[PDB]
């Protein structure tokens, strides 16, 4: 469906005028006719984009009710009020347990159904931002006269009109225009003007001048064109579609969690129709054979589980949010983590997105600036003359001033009225010369002749300010090359000298190696003027040449590009070094995304391009081979004609990798290129023409001061203060999480044995049941909740960074090792533990272990109100029944003793807690509030009502104190065998 | 004691409730006092 | 295979072995040390059995006993039961001056054969004729239930003392000796008719305290039959037997505690 809007597209820029008015029926002139234009709005439709057809929330809510465990205590909760139904028509059952229980256990669902619905949010208003793009009105000439109409009301073939300050409406053919520029960071995502103008001056219709796009504005001058498209088919309206339309997708821990879900619900089932026929056979009535079924649903569903992932997810979001980084996607949490590949736009992402100098060419020297934003590099000269003489042109040879009310603001991050390089020299000067406008105070600018097309220079007359002269100082700057064939003299360390070819080659070398870094080239120079040839009150003519230049003193060279954040190469290094690929996707120019892509990291030193290979050993690029080359740069030109095949090939065989003049949908295809591959990725960007690469990323990240509301729509992830060291963090996080969560896992999972064994030995052994299905729900929806929320705020127990990403086939959140740790070794003792403390209980009540095999029978009988124990005594019904129940108490808090060691052993997977120690307050909190909790239930009065909760005496609660330590010494006996050899058979048996 | 021995069928469980509530209570509180410590 | 190899296989199967053995071999040890501190003559705890229930023969559907006095196999289900009961109180189980003793055929006081001690043979336990059982195959017409106090160790129970008001207010009040039964239902429309040791409506106190099943096997505890001879017909009468003592009290979650729930119907 989107694979049309993946392509490039087709124009008519190189039509004429005139042909292109034939097309659409249209005057050049006079415009469409009022009739014309509302025919051609019936055919083709409003100028309007269309939002996508969502999924309501209805949908979303219960599509949650039905998946996996859900299903299962569903199926529970039915099969509760159905043994309710056959006791309300056979005999008439006062109570309340088959009709509560089913009460409770729908409710259950539906919270839950709350948690996974909260976890699973998708915040887009994609097509919202894009409808944002399209102005109120539009001005159009129709029946020769111009209008302001309705904006959607505009067709293909009136006239338009633009102005400075506006809108494109629409797509035009540039058929008339007067000094217009336009921003088309939209479709690149450089803010720089571009002229528009009625020639065609490139066979690629995004470069040429003729057209303007919908989704662009005019930023100076007027033109006159015709709409050649409306809406949906604009340029931009497609990559509004194909961003709006792009199929969202299931994230790495949503995978994870289904597959985890699967494997549970598979043993809930196995093991449920398991041992329903296994009753059935020991002819148990089907009255009762439900009644184990039930039991057997809760005790196998971890009924806590999901809503705990969902907790430890929102708090690890919670503390991303305070590092200014917001999630709206609690999914893209962990992705971040599981990230092997990032696809990074250049321009407000990895740059500050500012014109700023970078370098200084003086007194026969190479001086570097500092380019950081909170300018954290050092200082590069003061002492020379010869600066003070290149600052004052600098500062004189300018026509850029800071805007009103800025003070506040640092130098550096202040808004600025002009073109960038006069904005970046304007924040040099002011930045190491202090105020500039003192300076421009100090030196009365007489006459100025602003930089021409023609001239390639801009020239400035001033009364210097030095009172022993208070004569006139002409300055000057623009093309190195142009300024240079102007020059006799160079002011060298104070004095000036002759212009020798020497020089004049350290000039040219200084020149090449300053372009070659990527930065944009000025030349400086200025010529004290004779004073008996020029009076206090000389005349100087702008128009004409009034006064020489030539013969004039070159001063120096000035560089300058849009650099780097402060952070950035540091944070490039850190993904690397934690196995992640980085590549750069951008739709700036070649030259320019090569020397960032060196000097943030992205191609490391000594690393060559076939071009840099051919170009050194001074032989054709055919004569490469093309595997001596670990770097490669792409050109969006040529990228168009290459298949996905070959695309692939390019990932595949270069580490460094840079695509360069890339439209939107061609960082889309880079994006699925990876993906592709297996990988796991991530986009970062901060423009519009980052939105579709945004949207199919397993995660986006957007920039969050410098990033266009549109990129912020289709990100997970917003960098609220644009602080690209987050993406490091967020990895951390990531990564540390998804460990955590296992840790987290395990322990729930751990307590479900204890509570599935119970009502095992009471079908196979027929004794008084052990644990009662409300004393589970107690534990994995009371107890076990904190201490399991509590393990997401584990420390790392190495150096997580250190380690590659994880396969995400291979490397699963729950695998074979995780359950025979919970279900076969740990879960097993704490079983034991619970069967241990029922005996004791009933023991001490009189009824020893070896009579209560096979006394259910007349156990659960009503109307033997006279049960024999071991002593030769006659119990009651409900004597005997307060004793099962207080059974039922023990054993749950045998449950809850026995957790306090998996607590502590859930801790670490392979660290001691010797070496780990005790430093998570919220796990500590979890043991105390637990503990507080079990008490609670089991002596508050009116709990044996409402629970069947009943007193225990102060010996009951050390029971399964010898299991809780053996558990403690048993896992950390473990995982010394562990550290103590890395070979494997504890290590892949039991390493989580 | 003999035909008096009615103390060997009873049991305080009003005063181990109380207890055990008193416990829960001051775990609780103790909990608190360590997770406040940072918030 | 699934997981792994048949190395792996086996390396899985002697681990969970081993394993799973050393577990069920500390499970029993802890077990093995509970037993140890646990007397062979006296239960550690027994106030959750303390109020001694009261128990009856005929075996209640649900505390109802309906029937057809114009019909045989109507009553036969509650005549196995009360069959089970009596069987037990023959006199052919009463053989000799071991283990059995022959009591005041008139309700005593206590008797004490020392302490819950093995330093005696069996403990002797008082006889007790079930031709004590007046009237009582069984009431085919009109039932005879049979009552029952629930045995509880070193249990004395003690009857109420003649200081205050009564119930059945002091008529055949053998105070020191006896602990009532009365059974009721307003809705007087019945005919109750005791019997019992002495001829009493009680339990006599000489068969007290019980030292236990490994003290005194073959021990026999007192009856009390309780007949019916209702004038009425075809009616749920919802009979309640009450036993008064020092040490009996009663609840209204436990419709058992020291008395009954009978819900007899002749409905013939
Ligand atoms: C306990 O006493 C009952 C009294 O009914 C015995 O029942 C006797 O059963 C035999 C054989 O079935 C009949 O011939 C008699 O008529 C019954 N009564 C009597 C008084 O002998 C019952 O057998 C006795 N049980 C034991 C174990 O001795
Ligand atoms: C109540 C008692 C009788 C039930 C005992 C169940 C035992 C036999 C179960 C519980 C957990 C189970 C193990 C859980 C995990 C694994 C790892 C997997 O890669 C192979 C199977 C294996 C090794 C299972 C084998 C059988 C197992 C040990
Ligand atoms: C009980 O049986 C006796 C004979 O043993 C008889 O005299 C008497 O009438 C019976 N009592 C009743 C109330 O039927
Ligand atoms: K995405
Ligand atoms: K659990
Ligand atoms: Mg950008
Ligand atoms: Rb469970």
């Amino acid at each position: 469906l989107d694979e049309l809007k993946k392509e490039v597209s087709m124009d008519d820029h190189k039509l004429s005028l005139d042909e292109l008015h034939n097309k659409y029926g249209t005057d050049l002139t006079r415009g469409l006719t009022n009739a014309r234009a509302k025919e051609i709005l019936a055919r083709d439709g409003p100028n309007s984009l269309t939002p996508p057809p969502t999924t309501p929330e209805w949908i979303k809510f219960c599509r949650q009710l039905f998946g996996g465990f859900s299903i299962l205590l569903w199926i529970g909760a039915i099969l509760c009020f159905l043994a309710y139904g056959i006791q309300a028509a056979t005999e008439d059952e006062p109570a309340n347990d088959n009709l509560y229980l089913g009460v409770v256990l729908s409710t259950v669902v539906i919270v839950t159904g709350c948690f996974s619905y909260y976890q699973e949010a998708k915040s887009s208003r994609i097509m919202d931002s894009f409808k944002n793009m399209v102005p109120q009105q539009a001005l159009v000439i129709r029946d020769g006269e111009k209008s302001t109409i309705n904006a959607e009301f505009v067709v293909a073939g009136d006239l338009v009109e633009v102005k400075g300050g506006d809108r494109i409406p629409a797509d035009l053919r540039i058929i008339s225009a007067h000094g217009c520029k336009v921003d088309n960071s939209s479709l690149t995502g450089e803010s720089e003007p571009q002229t528009r103008s009625p020639e065609f001056s490139s066979e690629n219709p995004l470069e040429t001048r003729n057209i303007a796009f919908f989704s662009t504005n005019c930023v100076e001058g007027t033109a006159r064109g015709v709409v050649v498209y409306t809406g949906d088919r604009t340029v931009m309206g497609r990559i509004a579609t194909l961003a709006s339309g792009l199929e969202v997708g299931r994230t790495p821990i949503a995978i994870e969690i289904e597959h985890f879900i699967h494997i549970i619900t598979g043993v809930a089932v196995f093991l449920g129709v398991s041992f329903f026929i296994l009753s059935l056979i020991l002819g148990y009535s089907w009255l009762e054979a439900v009644i184990f079924l039930i039991g057997i649903i809760v005790a196998n569903v971890p009924e806590g589980l999901l809503a705990t992932v969902t907790v430890c997810l929102t708090l690890t979001a919670k503390r991303m949010a305070r590092k200014n980084c917001l999630v709206k996607n609690l999914e893209a949490v962990e992705t971040l983590g599981s990230t092997s590949t990032i696809c990074s736009d250049k321009t407000g992402t990895l740059t500050q997105n500012r014109m700023t100098v970078a370098h200084m060419w003086f007194d026969n020297q190479i001086h570097e600036a500092d380019t950081t934003e909170n300018q954290s590099g050092a200082a590069f000269d003061k002492t020379s003359a010869t600066w003070s003489a290149l600052s004052r042109i600098a500062a004189l040879c300018n026509r850029a001033v800071f805007q009103a009310g800025q003070d506040n603001v640092p130098i550096l991050k202040r808004s600025v009225a002009g073109d960038a390089s006069e904005s970046a020299l304007l924040k040099c000067i002011e930045l190491c010369c202090g105020s500039v406008q003192g300076m421009r105070d100090r030196n009365p600018k007489i006459v100025e002749i602003p930089f021409n097309s023609t001239n390639k220079y801009q020239l400035s007359i001033h009364e210097n300010e030095k009172s022993s002269e208070s004569r006139y100082l002409l300055v000057m700057k623009g093309a190195p090359e142009r300024i240079l064939d102007r020059c006799s003299t160079i002011l060298l360390n104070g004095a000036e000298e002759p212009l020798k070819e020497d020089m004049k080659e350290a000039f040219q070398n200084a020149y090449l190696e300053l372009g070659g870094l990527g930065e944009r080239v000025l030349g400086f120079c200025h010529f004290a003027l004779p004073e008996d040839k020029y009076n206090e009150g000389y005349p100087f003519d702008a128009d004409e040449p009034n006064f020489p230049t030539t013969d004039l003193c070159f001063v120096g060279l000035m560089a300058m590009i849009d650099p780097p954040r402060a952070a950035v190469p540091d944070a490039v290094g850190k993904c690397r070094s934690a196995g992640i690929k980085v590549i750069m996707v951008t739709g700036d120019h070649p030259i320019t995304a090569k020397a960032i892509a060196k000097g943030v990291g992205i191609i490391s030193e000594g690393n060559e391009t076939i071009e840099d290979i051919a170009a050194r050993l001074n032989i054709p690029i055919g004569q490469v081979n093309p595997r001596d080359a670990k770097a490669c740069v792409v050109h969006g030109s040529d990228l168009k004609d290459l298949s996905t095949e070959v695309l692939d090939d390019i990932l595949h065989y270069h580490t460094e990798i840079v695509f360069a003049r890339t439209s939107p949908q061609q960082k889309l295809i880079i994006v699925e290129g990876c993906q592709r591959q297996g990988a796991i990725v991530a986009v970062t960007g901060d423009g519009v023409n980052d939105s579709p690469a945004l949207k199919k990323a397993d995660i986006g990240v957007a920039m969050g001061i410098s990033g266009s509301d549109v990129s912020k729509q289709a990100a997970d992830m917003i960098l609220l203060d644009d602080n690209f060291a987050s993406i490091v963090t967020g990895v951390e996080e990531g990564r540390l999480i998804f460990d955590n969560l296992k840790k987290s896992i395990a322990y729930t999972l751990t307590s479900n044995i204890p509570e599935i064994t119970p009502f095992l030995v009471f079908i196979i052994g027929n004794v008084p049941l052990p644990l009662g299905t409300v004393t589970i729900l107690c534990i994995d929806l009371g107890t076990d909740m904190v201490p399991a929320i509590s393990l997401a705020y584990e420390q790392a127990e190495s150096d997580i960074m250190k380690r590659q990403p994880r396969n995400p086939k291979t490397d699963k959140l729950v695998n074979e090792r995780l359950i025979s740790m919970a279900y076969g070794q740990i879960g097993m003792i704490q079983a034991l533990g619970g069967f241990f403390s029922y005996f004791v209980i009933l023991a001490e009540n009189g009824f020893l272990p070896m009579d209560l095999i096979g006394k259910r029978v007349r156990w659960d009988d009503r109307w033997i109100s006279d049960v024999e124990d071991s002593f030769g005594q006659q119990w009651t019904y409900e004597q005997r029944k307060i004793v099962e129940f207080t059974c039922h108490t023990s054993f749950f808090i045998s449950i809850v003793v026995v957790q306090w060691a998996d607590l502590i052993i859930c801790k670490t997977r392979r660290n001691s807690i010797f070496q780990q120690g005790m430093k998570n307050k919220i796990l500590i909190f979890g043991l105390f509030e637990e503990t507080a909790l079990a008490a609670f239930l089991s002596y508050c009065p009116g709990t044996d009502v409402a629970l069947r909760m009943y007193p225990l005496k102060p010996s009951w609660w050390f029971c399964a104190f010898p299991y809780s330590l053996i558990i403690f010494l048993y896992d950390e006996m473990r995982r010394f065998i562990i550290r103590r050899s890395p070979g494997g058979w504890v290590e892949q048996e039991t390493y989580y | 004691e003999g035909p008096d021995n009615d103390e060997r069928f009873t049991y305080d469980y009003y005063r181990l409730r109380v207890v055990g509530l008193i416990v829960a209570a001051v775990l609780c509180v103790i909990g608190i006092i360590i997770l406040l410590a940072g918030k | 295979f699934l997981g792994r190899t048949g190395s792996s296989w086996f390396k899985i199967f002697l681990f969970y072995l081993i394993f799973y053995g050393c577990l069920a071999g500390i499970f029993i040890g802890t077990i093995q040390v509970l037993l140890l501190t646990l007397s062979d003559f006296e239960p550690k705890y027994q106030d959750r059995v303390a109020p001694p229930g009261l128990s009856h023969a005929p075996y209640a559907i649900k505390t109802e006993i309906s029937f057809s006095i114009s019909n045989p196999k109507s009553y036969e289900s509650f005549v196995k039961s009360m069959h089970k009961l009596m069987d037990l109180y023959n006199e052919s189980s009463q053989a000799g001056n071991s283990p059995f003793e022959d009591c005041s055929d008139t309700p005593a006081d206590y008797i004490k054969r020392g302490d819950l001690d093995d330093s005696q043979g069996q403990k002797k336990a008082c006889r007790f004729s079930r031709m004590w059982l007046k009237n009582c195959g069984y009431a085919e017409g009109k039932p005879c239930v049979v009552a029952k106090l629930n045995r509880i160790i070193g249990f004395y129970p003690k009857p109420l003392k003649n200081t205050t008001d009564l119930p059945e207010e002091l008529q055949a009040n053998y105070n020191q000796y006896v602990l009532p039964l009365r059974c009721a239902a307003r809705e007087k429309i019945g005919s109750i008719e005791y019997f019992g040791l002495g001829g009493y409506a009680g339990f006599p106190l000489q068969y007290y305290p019980y030292y236990g099943k490994r003290l005194q096997k073959k021990y026999l505890q007192p009856l009390l039959a309780i007949q019916f001879t209702n004038l009425t017909q075809n009616m749920e009468l919802r009979i309640e037997c009450k036993v008064y003592g020092e040490n009996i009290d009663y609840s209204e979650k436990d419709r058992f505690r020291g008395r009954f729930e009978v819900k007899i119907e002749v409905k013939s």
